[PDB]
């Protein structure tokens, strides 16, 4: 996408969303990241939603095909072919937040962000390990994480729908990654008290934001206890 | 459980 | 997927399509054509099935980014890059109809199935042109699924699964196409009737089979009158 | 209107 302007791969990504071509969508935005620039808030929005959609798609492939292989050698060569796709876009999108998103966001919107996508896309790396390197893939997510909650409590009202989103999805790390159920659901139990108490600072518009994501958390909540 | 999605919807 | 067994890549078609990976699924349907043996009823259908997905999301796409356009360059180039991948994708198809599968499709039911195919194909690559050659891509449509109706009619009784499908496509290409809406209706409702009047002569599972197409017939002609 | 789906569902 090098001879692409950068206003015009930013137009196509949102093109691509209404077609519904999340992969051109993906490509489109990794484009634009590679224009150095940093991104505003909805250029970041449509880089995640990009990548987001493309893993989503593969994961549920790859749980539908674990699941026939858990159940000749061509399930398991198929389950492999579709890991490492999911693996290599996952190791694209870490690259753009390691060179350089991260390092050049300093604002606490910003920074929190990419480290809630860093953390993701370790975690989505941890659902298909096995290897050596499993505990150390899991680490990752969870430093990821850890760092991106540190700045959002220091920074970020309880009711700000990324440090809600953010512990929306490292609550389920807990439960669905490490193991940790009840940390899982002190967590989510916690976000939720937080963000209910602060509601009545919020205009009509950020309400709705915040308790679309609180919900989020009690349907996590539902289905865990 | 759920995760957070790409867009409200 | 030349070094691939045969048996394999229909085994990964299957797979492919229980995991909704349409392109996987294409392309290792592709690969098992080009081995160049006859394909049976139900690797017709593995054929069908991942190709129609495939080009059907490139048309949905192709639509919505045709409509914004009709309401920079950027949305025209995008267009332009979404039409020419859906016409590859139909070349592709054409290209393996072409060399062999009709040539050495001698019993009807294949024959016409790939026939069908072959209209459709051209139909969907109609369905974008605008050039010098838009005539003779609507007439190459025609004349596919002419000869397709000419072998059904001869070899096929009208409740036959493939008889009606084609007959059901060759109503929408009169409709959607052609500017032959008259011509659209009138074989939809000839097929219709002729069908309803063989139902008696089948068994259960064959009059669901007849009666599923009957009924698209229908709607269509509701739509349409 | 519709054409033929590629499974009967
Ligand atoms: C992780 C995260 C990312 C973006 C937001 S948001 O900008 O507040 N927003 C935009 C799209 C995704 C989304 C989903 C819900 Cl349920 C609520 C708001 C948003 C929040 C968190
Ligand atoms: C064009 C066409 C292709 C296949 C058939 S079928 O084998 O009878 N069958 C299989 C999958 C698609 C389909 C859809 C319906 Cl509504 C009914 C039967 C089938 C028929 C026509
Ligand atoms: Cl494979
Ligand atoms: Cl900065
Ligand atoms: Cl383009
Ligand atoms: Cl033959
Ligand atoms: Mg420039
Ligand atoms: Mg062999």
């Amino acid at each position: 996408m090098g001879s692409m302007e950068r206003a015009s791969l930013i137009q196509k990504a949102k093109l691509a969303e209404q077609a519904e071509r999340y992969e051109d969508m993906a490509a489109f935005m990794k484009g634009a990241v590679e224009k150095g620039e940093e991104l505003s808030c909805e250029e970041r929005n449509l880089l995640s939603v990009a990548y987001k959609n493309v893993v989503g798609g593969q994961r549920a492939a790859w749980r539908v095909l674990s699941s026939i292989e858990q159940k000749g050698p061509e399930v398991r060569e198929y389950r492999e072919k579709v890991e490492t796709e999911l693996q290599g876009v996952c190791d694209t999108v870490l690259g753009l937040l390691d060179s350089h998103l991260i390092k050049e966001a300093g604002d606490a919107e910003s920074r929190v962000f990419y480290l809630k996508m860093k953390g993701d896309y370790y975690r989505y790396l941890a659902e298909v390990a096995t290897g050596d390197d499993k505990k150390r893939i899991i680490d990752s997510a969870r430093s990821a994480y850890q760092e991106a909650m540190d700045i959002s409590k220091k920074e970020m009202p309880p009711t700000n729908p990324i440090r809600l989103g953010l512990a929306l999805n490292f609550s389920v790390f807990h439960y669905e990654i490490a193991n940790s159920p009840e940390e899982a659901i002190s967590l989510a139990k916690t976000t939720f008290d937080e963000a209910m108490a602060d509601l009545h600072t919020l205009s009509e518009d950020s309400y709705k934001d915040s308790t679309l994501i609180m919900q989020l958390l009690r349907d996590n909540l539902t289905l865990w206890t | 459980a759920g995760s957070i999605p790409g867009r409200r919807s």
